[PDB]
């Protein structure tokens, strides 16, 4: 779970930043950035099987 | 034997099975707007009737000290003028599209309807949207309902029935929001005024929050577009001011306790005993709407009391113990009521009490499968009742989309009923009734009802 | 544990609609009448509904009622689904409770009504229960003894209410023949009731002529295949008191009547069988709908009135329109007049937006009535036995096709026939009765 | 026929294939029937064949629990050597 | 309802279990029971006495 | 009995249209007699495939491949089973 | 059949934990001494 | 006419009798009487 | 994540799950009963007591 | 059915008839003799183990 | 069986007919019918079938129930003529009690109690 901070955030907001810490802790968990990439990838195609999403419940 | 007059129909309970109705039952289509509100509608193929109103998910839970009962008091004014149309005017139009208004403020759930005919769905939902969004609020109209409302309280003018409710409520939801009564206190209707109704509403009637629900003679896309020309205005939700944070940040408590409300001269003796029940989300909700089932209900204008197939029903007709009486379960967020409620008098409330705790008590115990299997079936039965009327399927629509999240098919929850056994049964109730405490609210002639200890030692038994 | 599956996810896979959906029928379904081989008309209507409703029309009610049988059509929905020659009271009691079915008895002032509703699924049992209740019917000493209290205090609350005593006695004023009988008669009446009694009264009202089934989502051919050897009746035809429509007027003494009550009616000319004079007599009675509650809590002033309560029966051959309205005990007479004026600015013309907004209250009213499948299996199966036939139509288009001066002429028309007129509470103020019935002349 | 049938597109179940003799599940109804014969003859040799494995086993459950040479070198130890 | 059967059940219930009893009665109102237990113990122990008392 | 190791033209009429309705795509009311795979029920060749292979199964049936091929309709499979000395 | 990598960390388990089975066995009094001893434990009841 | 003439009438049906689980719930007060019965005499290890 | 593509077929046979279609464990090991408890008594009757 | 036909209240706003109309949900209880626990305190009570 | 049940059924069926002449000519000196010898107190079938009737047979009933227990209190028996016209195989309890009893085997193969109980006075 996110901050409070956070949690008062937009939606389209807390979504960014959710993504941006993600890559943040993927780097971090890197061992090189080179090692990085694919897992960048494999991150930004494991949003977009979300986009078309419309209940807000499952949301 | 008849040959033709006993085929067919015998009294030994048997499962049915309900899969060849889903063939032919219609299905909702929900469309979210950038608003954040759901338009949902269920088509009838030959429908000619349409209801469709708002369903909101707010209420007298999410007042406050300071303004318990506007909510109630918003149906008093809301309908008294808008800022576009007039009394005179909204009363000739709602009259030229033959149906009526009709509004309903619970403690978590509000809804403004209308019953029409299918040529006035744009109509209705024009006037609904012009009492709910450009209402006049005028303070004259609030004089003219606080004065009405004052007189109502001073003299006790309520029913039986919601008075023992009320203070069930009020006694095992201590020092929780839910255990404020819709109505309010007398102090609060003295001192209401309009901007107190404009905050509430600004506050709680927005977009993600609030239900579209048509069902009979309505196209889904025309109600989409209408939707979004007259709904489309109403305010987003802040992510810090939704119902999940307002939910945990004030949760529900139940506690364990006793109220009595005697009167010196009075005759009818009406008790209700509840034990803390099941949210609406809990899993254990279908196994407690087969045992409320069980239970039953039964007034004295029946003659057929005595062949009941419930053991309580039959044990409160045969020896006459109450004039009608009825099991009841209520489900709420984060918290629920099982139990029932009866009338009786003074001389026959205790033994009353008895059967009513020795039935609950019975069934963490000895359940057949006869009596899961009838239960089972007339509860399903009671389910496609409720889809005949159109007026319970919007209702159904706007409360599964508000407490659910989502509608439940009527596949789903056939599968869910035919998943509870006499073991689900008994576990069940062993969860909820065994050797736990239990709310008892009565009102009227009870000097005779048993008091707090006598409930508390009859929910288990010393035998087994 | 049990099913832990909490219902804001999906229950598993299998709670699948895998059985698919039939497919919808191209038109809106018809009603298909006929007849069967014993005389009892059979009529149905198939319906998009999971519920089947069942019910049987009988010839009978207070119209059918001798001073020795007085009350039976009362006892009679009380009586009613307890131990036939094949089944006993628990039997039966346990057959409709374990498909989940209701059955109950009503009783009209020319027929008797029985009905079972059911799901779709259990229309045979539904159909076996209710002819079995009906025509193996046996009434037995005790039941009927044991039953008589509940009719006692069914009557004594229903006779709490005003309106149902006016129209008591309004329907008593109107009349004389059948229709003019009692059908809420006081408690007293069946203090005498045996079922010797009843079962006189139901020797009298059955016969193979004076009964229809009708039903709501049922195959036709199915239901008449299956219902043949369940309804072959025997039975002589008990010669009917047929009502005419005379006038006059009367008076009740309440000595504990906060109010005072005062009812008008008139005479809908040609009853349930002319369709147009039946719409035409709807549209006056919403044209009379002074306080309509449209709306939560909304204060309607009248000058003079407490309560404003119109109606129209069609009967067989003969009607009564009217309005029944209340007032204070001293202004009486000021109801009276208020009445008269009514009813003379209807008799002065309907203007247009009145006429639409009557129009569209009777349009309503007739499609909320046939909502629901019980209530469209009642009203195939009244119309059936008033008629013949089912016309709600032919009812809706002569409500659309109805004119101001169609309206105008119709009451035109009313005011000339001498009226009914009934007062009702301790009576302390009252104008002379020459003088009530003279302003329509 | 087949103790299976199936009605497929939702059709009404036939009156005569229901009661306590026919049990349907998802449209498909199956018969609840006993054979007392087979039922019978099933248990007796069930008995039969457990009672054997019983007995048998109790006969020689130290020669299992223990090994043979663990059982007869304490025999011999305890309860002599001829 | 069990009690209701058995005219023994009646009697006790009534007298000793459901018997009303004002409830601000101290600890002044306990020398009955005392009394009666009391008596029962001289009563048994009597008893026992005398299977070895000449 | 009937037929010379062939069932009846209605059950099978019956079987076939119960089999059909088993698409979330599928609308109950637009299936009939003789109907059109692709341009009526908008069904894929996979779903063609998986149809094939459903009444298969239903009929206890192994399809010839050219034949499966020629299963492009209602109509035409309902024929094919009614030429079917084989199918249960 | 059916793929369950527990089934495989299982077997692993079960190969260390009868090696070392094994190797308790290996180091065991004679039977002959075992057997003397219990009966010195089964002479003092 | 409590005893043997509920018996003749066919008033005692597989139904109205006692369930498994009632039966092992009274059944359980077996060993109750058993352990206060040892509690009381103490014959301690005087099992063979 | 969808998965109702195509024709979903467990729902088409999931018919074959019929209570009456499936293993009964009520007669899984008949007379099992019946054996132990001969087996009990002779025990008790032959090498226990005597 | 109503409560003025059934009770038969005396009228006014005496102490009696607020609370019959609107309950509270702040019931006081007497503390003299025993202090209350937090409301809504859940669990199998300690003096089962006393 | 059924053969021998046939069997029986006339060595059953003249067992009874003997037993009832005897019992009839005992039961016709105290003008009592074989349906008076039922008591509510004793069978609560009885008791729920006596509720069943209508007055004047229960007032019939209660007035031969008096005349039975005034002659076995004077020790005398019925006059010659009044003997003459008794008929204690007339029954006017036995189908009442018949449908109560079949009632009752019904509700209790459903596992439904009676719904009338003993007769209880305290
Ligand atoms: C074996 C001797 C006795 C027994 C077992 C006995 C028993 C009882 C009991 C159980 C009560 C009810 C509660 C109570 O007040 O403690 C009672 C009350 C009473 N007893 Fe005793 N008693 C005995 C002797 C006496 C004597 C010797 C007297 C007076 C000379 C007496 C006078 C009373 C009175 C007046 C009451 C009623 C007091 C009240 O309820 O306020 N009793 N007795
Ligand atoms: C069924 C009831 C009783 C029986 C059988 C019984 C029997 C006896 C016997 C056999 C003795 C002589 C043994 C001895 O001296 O230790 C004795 C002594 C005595 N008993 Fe009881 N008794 C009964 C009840 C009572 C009661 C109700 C009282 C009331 C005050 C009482 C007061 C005494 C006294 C004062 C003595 C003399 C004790 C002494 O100084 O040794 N007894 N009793
Ligand atoms: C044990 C498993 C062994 C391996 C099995 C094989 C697994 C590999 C599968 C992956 C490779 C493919 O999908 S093979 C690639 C198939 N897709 C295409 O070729 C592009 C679309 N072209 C078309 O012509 C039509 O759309 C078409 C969809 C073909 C027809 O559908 P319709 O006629 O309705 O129109
Ligand atoms: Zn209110």
């Amino acid at each position: 779970m996110a901050s409070e901070v956070v949690l008062a955030l937009p939606h389209k907001l807390r979504v960014m930043r959710m993504y941006r810490t993600g890559l943040k802790e993927l780097i971090n968990w890197s061992a090189n950035r080179h090692e990085w990439y694919p897992r960048a990838y494999a991150l930004r195609q494991e949003f977009e099987d979300s986009k078309a999403l419309t209940d807000r419940e499952e949301i | 034997d008849a040959n033709p007059f006993l085929r067919f129909s015998n009294p030994r309970p048997s499962p049915i099975d309900h899969t060849p109705l889903l063939s032919t039952l219609p299905e909702t289509r929900i469309t979210t707007l950038p608003n954040g509100l759901r338009v949902a509608t269920e088509a009838i193929p030959f429908a000619e009737t349409t209801t469709l109103g708002i369903w909101i998910n707010s209420g007298s839970r999410f007042e406050t000290d300071a303004n318990n009962g506007v909510a109630h008091f918003l149906e008093h004014i809301l309908f008294k003028g808008t800022k576009n149309r007039s009394v005179k005017e909204l009363e000739v139009e709602v009259e030229n599209m033959g149906g009526q208004l009709n509004a309903y403020t619970g403690r978590e759930q509000t809804c403004y309807y209308a019953k029409v005919m299918g040529k006035d769905v744009g109509k209705a939902v024009n006037i609904l949207s012009d009492i709910l969004l450009n209402s006049n609020l005028d303070a004259r109209a609030i004089d003219k309902e606080r004065d009405v409302i004052l007189r109502e309280m001073e003299e006790v003018n309520k029913q039986t029935s919601e008075l023992v409710f009320d203070h069930l409520h009020a006694t095992a939801f201590q020092y929780s929001p839910l255990g404020r009564t819709i109505l309010g206190p007398v102090e609060n209707i003295k001192s209401i005024n309009r901007d107190q109704l404009v905050e509430y509403m600004k506050t709680h009637y927005r977009g993600p929050r609030m239900v579209l629900a048509a069902a009979g003679a309505v196209n889904h896309d025309e109600l989409v577009k209408l939707a979004s020309d007259a709904f489309g205005s109403v305010p987003d939700e802040d992510a810090a001011t939704s119902v999940r944070s307002l939910l945990v940040k004030e949760p529900s408590r139940f506690t364990g306790s006793y109220v009595h409300d005697r009167f010196p001269d009075a005759s009818e003796c009406c008790m209700a005993v509840a034990f803390k029940g099941a949210s609406w989300t809990d899993p254990d909700s279908i196994p407690l709407m087969v045992m409320q089932t069980m239970l039953g209900g039964w007034d004295k204008n029946s003659t057929v009391g005595k062949h009941s197939s419930s053991a309580l029903v039959q044990t409160v007709a045969t020896e006459g113990l109450a004039d009608a009486f009825m099991a009841f379960n209520t489900n709420y967020h984060d918290t629920g009521l099982f139990g029932v409620y009866g009338v009786t008098d003074r001389d026959r409330s205790e033994d009353f009490a008895y059967a009513i705790m020795s039935n609950l008590t019975r069934m963490c115990f000895e359940v057949r499968d006869a009596d899961v299997a009838r239960a089972k079936n007339q509860l399903k039965a009671s389910l496609m009742f409720f889809q005949d009327s159109t007026h319970h399927v919007a209702e159904s629509i706007g409360r599964e989309l508000l407490v659910y999240g989502r509608r439940i098919p009527k596949a789903e929850m056939f599968a869910r009923i035919d998943a509870v056994d006499a073991n689900a049964i008994r576990a069940v109730a062993d969860r909820f009734i065994y050797d736990q405490d239990m709310a008892v609210a009565s009102a009227g002639d009870v000097q005779f009802v048993p008091d707090y200890n006598w409930f508390r030692r009859r929910s288990y038994w010393l035998r087994y | 544990g049990g099913g832990r599956v909490e219902v804001p996810l999906s229950e598993k896979l299998p709670a699948v609609t895998e059985p698919p959906r039939t497919s919808t029928p191209a038109t809106k379904p018809i009603v298909q009448t006929s007849s069967l081989r014993s005389g009892v008309k059979v009529a149905s209507i198939n319906t998009v509904s999971p519920i089947s409703s069942l019910v049987l029309f009988v010839e009978g009610g207070a119209a059918a009622e001798t001073p020795a049988t007085a009350g039976a059509s009362k006892v009679l929905e009380v009586a009613a689904f307890k131990a036939t020659a094949n089944r006993s009271t628990f039997r039966l009691t346990r057959e409709l409770e374990k498909i989940g079915a209701t059955s109950f008895a009503r009783a009209g002032r020319d027929h008797v009504a029985f009905g079972v509703d059911a799901t779709r699924l259990n229309q045979l049992e539904a159909l076996e229960i209710l002819a079995d209740a009906v025509v193996n019917a046996r009434y037995t000493y005790w039941e009927v003894r044991d039953s008589l209290d509940a009719v006692k205090e069914q009557l004594a609350a229903q006779l709490r209410n005003p309106l149902t005593a006016v129209n008591e006695v309004l329907h008593r004023t109107a009349f004389e023949g059948g229709l003019g009988h009692s059908l809420v008669v006081d408690p007293s009446v069946v203090d005498g009731f045996t079922n010797e009694t009843l079962k006189e009264y139901v020797h009298s009202i059955m016969a193979p002529s004076r009964v229809v089934l009708a039903a709501s989502g049922v195959d036709h051919a199915e239901l008449t295949a299956l219902a043949t050897p369940l309804l072959n009746l025997h039975g002589n035809a008990h010669p009917a008191p047929q009502s005419r429509y005379v006038g006059g007027a009367m008076n009740i003494i309440a000595p504990t009547s906060s109010l005072t009550y005062v009812g008008l009616a008139f005479e809908a000319k040609g009853g349930a069988g002319d369709i147009k004079s039946s719409a035409a007599a709807s549209v006056v009675k919403a044209l009379l709908d002074e306080a309509r509650p449209t709306m939560p809590y909304q204060r309607k002033e009248h000058e003079v009135f407490t309560s404003v309560n119109p109606f129209a029966f069609a009967y067989k051959g003969t009607g009564l329109v009217g309005v029944v309205a209340s007032g204070a005990p001293g202004k009486a007479g000021k109801v009276v007049d208020a009445l008269t004026a009514k009813v003379q600015s209807l008799a002065k013309g309907v203007t247009d937006v009145q006429l639409a907004t009557a129009k569209n209250m009777a349009l309503g009213e007739l499609r909320a009535s046939v909502a629901t499948a019980p209530g469209l299996a009642a009203a195939v199966g009244s119309s059936v036995l008033a008629t013949g036939k089912f016309s709600a139509n032919e009812v809706a288009a002569a409500l659309s096709g109805l004119t101001a001066a169609d309206v105008t002429s119709y009451v035109n028309a009313m005011i000339k026939t001498a009226p009914t007129f009934v007062t009702y509470g301790n009576l302390s103020s009252l104008p002379r009765v020459d003088s009530i019935a003279k302003r329509f002349a | 026929a087949n103790a299976y049938h199936r009605t497929y597109n939702g059709k009404p179940v036939p009156p005569e294939l229901q009661g306590a003799d026919y049990i349907t599940y998802a449209g498909v109804t199956m018969k609840k029937e006993f054979h007392l014969f087979d039922t019978v003859l099933s248990k007796l040799i069930g008995a039969g064949a457990t009672f054997t494995c019983l007995y048998h086993f109790y006969l020689n459950a130290e020669e299992h629990w223990h090994g043979d040479i663990y059982f007869f070198e304490k025999d011999v130890q305890q309860n002599g050597w001829d | 309802r069990m009690h209701n059967k058995i005219q023994l059940l009646s009697v006790l219930n009534t007298h000793l279990v459901a018997y009303p009893t004002p409830m601000n009665l101290n600890y002044s109102w306990n020398g009955g029971s005392l009394a009666g237990m009391m008596l029962a113990s001289q009563m048994l122990t009597g008893i026992l006495l005398a299977m070895h008392y000449v | 009995g009937f037929g010379g190791g062939f069932l009846d033209k209605d059950s099978v009429t019956e079987r076939v249209l119960h089999v059909t309705k088993h698409f979330e795509k599928i609308d109950a009311s637009k299936v009939s007699p003789a109907a059109s795979f692709e341009k009526d029920l908008g069904l894929d060749s996979l779903d063609v495939v998986e149809l094939v292979m459903a009444l298969e199964e239903e009929f206890g049936l192994e399809i010839p491949d050219a034949e499966a091929d020629k299963i492009a309709s209602v109509g035409d499979a309902i024929n094919y089973i009614c030429s079917n000395p084989m199918a249960k | 059949g059916v793929f369950s990598r527990y089934y495989n960390t299982g077997l692993l388990c079960g190969v260390a934990v009868a090696s070392g089975i094994s190797i308790w066995w290996y180091n065991r009094e004679s039977i002959y001494v075992r057997v003397k001893s219990d009966l010195e434990k089964e002479g003092k009841t | 006419p409590i005893g043997v003439w509920s018996v003749f009438q066919g008033y005692v049906t597989p139904a109205r009798l006692p369930s498994i689980q009632t039966l092992t719930r009274v059944g359980a007060w077996g060993g109750v009487v058993v352990v206060g019965g040892l509690y009381m005499v103490q014959p301690w290890d005087w099992l063979a | 994540m969808p998965k109702v593509v195509g024709f979903q077929w467990e729902r088409y046979e999931a018919w074959r799950h019929h209570p009456l279609l499936q293993f009964n464990k009520r007669n899984a090991f008949p007379g099992v009963g019946i054996g132990f408890a001969a087996f009990l008594a002779y025990v008790a009757y032959d090498k226990s007591q005597p | 059915s109503d409560a003025v036909e059934v009770f038969k209240p005396e009228t006014g706003l005496t102490p009696t008839n607020r609370l019959s109309m609107a309950p509270t949900p702040y019931i006081k209880y007497d503390e003299h003799n025993h202090k209350r626990f937090p409301p809504g305190t859940e669990g199998r009570p300690f003096a089962y183990f006393v | 069986t059924s053969l021998l049940k046939q069997v029986a059924l006339p060595v059953f069926n003249s067992l009874a007919t003997t037993y009832r002449s005897v019992v009839g000519a005992k039961l016709a000196k105290y003008g009592l019918r074989f349906d008076d010898l039922q008591d509510p107190l004793k069978d609560e079938d009885v008791a729920e079938a006596l509720r069943r009737l209508p007055p004047d047979v229960v007032v019939a009933r209660n007035c031969r129930l008096r005349r039975a227990l005034d002659l076995s209190c004077k020790h005398e028996a019925l006059p010659k003529d009044l003997l003459e016209k008794q008929t204690p195989e007339l029954s006017y309890l036995q189908d009442v009690l018949n449908e109560v009893r079949a009632e009752r085997r019904e509700r209790a193969q459903l596992g439904a109690p009676a719904p009338y109980t003993r007769i209880y006075y305290d």
